[PDB]
């Protein structure tokens, strides 16, 4: 009950936790260029 | 051939294909992103500047419409056809008139 | 029974087809060139101008596009149009030939 | 890696090698203001 060699990993973080609205996923535009969306 | 590694042909002979520099009044297609509309890639014609500190593309500022485009720092893009078939579609069909 | 595959199916290769003109007093497309056809036209020309060089056009013009044109606009182009109607089941193509020579033209110059 | 991840997103084969491309003979700049130039013209 004491060992800590075989503890998850996973644990020491904090514990616990379609499409994104704000990702240009469907927008074909060069990643060098996006200052053409800059809201001016 | 490269242009530099040939100099002894007084001229060209019929049937060779010369690639030569863009000139003033050849059409380009001028393009600004996302391309939204049906003018967002449109045919001008080109005006070279000779001035060598100049690098940007420039425009009257009454063709901004055809790309929703301004000046705080917008790019576009521009290529010039080379072969013949696309250079008569660019001026007949694709001119931003 | 539904027996195994022959070899009367499984034919890749399409069957050939025979052109069929519709005779000129029956053609129903437009008399006009579209933009598209007569860019198209223009640019077939010119190409081949770039190709052989030999035309019939009188004036005398410094580029393939021009001259092109010109024989276009002056009804002189060697080309025809060919409108695809229909591809009929039992293997005829449909077609209407249209002789830009004897077209309105859209463009302008 | 598999030859069936090439294909499904925006990155995938079909979407950035099919329906995009890269082009030769393409040049890029920022854009600039000229009241001498025609609608019809680019500097
Ligand atoms: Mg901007």
């Amino acid at each position: 009950g004491e060992d800590s060699s075989m503890d998850d990993i996973s644990a020491y973080s904090s514990p616990g936790l379609l499409d994104d609205p704000f990702s240009i996923e469907d927008v074909d535009i060069s990643l060098d260029v996006l200052d053409n969306l800059a809201p001016q | 051939h490269d242009i530099e590694g040939l100099k002894q042909d007084f001229r060209l002979e019929v049937g060779d294909i010369l690639y030569r520099d863009v000139v003033t009044g050849d059409v380009a297609f001028f393009n600004r992103q996302p391309s939204l509309e049906r003018s967002s890639i449109g045919v001008h014609r080109i005006v070279v500047l000779e001035n060598p500190k100049i690098s940007t593309f420039q425009m009257n500022v009454s063709a901004c419409a055809w790309y929703n485009a301004d000046f705080d720092g917008d790019q576009m893009n521009l290529w010039v056809p080379w072969s013949v078939m696309s250079r008569v579609e660019a001026e007949l069909l694709c001119s931003v008139r | 029974i539904v027996e195994s595959p022959s070899i009367c199916e499984g034919f890749v290769q399409a069957s050939s087809q025979t052109l069929v003109i519709i005779p000129d007093n029956e053609r129903i497309t437009s008399n006009v060139l579209t933009t598209f056809e007569a860019t198209r036209l223009v640019a077939v020309r010119a190409q081949q101008l770039a190709i052989n060089g030999s035309t019939m056009l009188k004036k005398k013009y410094s580029s393939p596009i021009d001259i092109a044109k010109q024989e276009l606009f002056n009804r002189k182009i060697p080309l025809l149009v060919m409108r695809c109607i229909k591809v009929t089941p039992e293997g005829q193509k449909i077609v209407e030939i249209w002789n830009p020579r004897e077209m309105g033209i859209p463009l302008l110059d | 890696p598999s030859i069936m991840r090439r294909l499904p997103r925006k990155e995938g084969r079909i979407r950035k090698s099919l329906l995009g491309s890269q082009v030769w003979s393409i040049s890029r700049s920022t854009i600039c203001g000229n009241s001498d130039l025609h609608l019809d013209e680019v500097g």
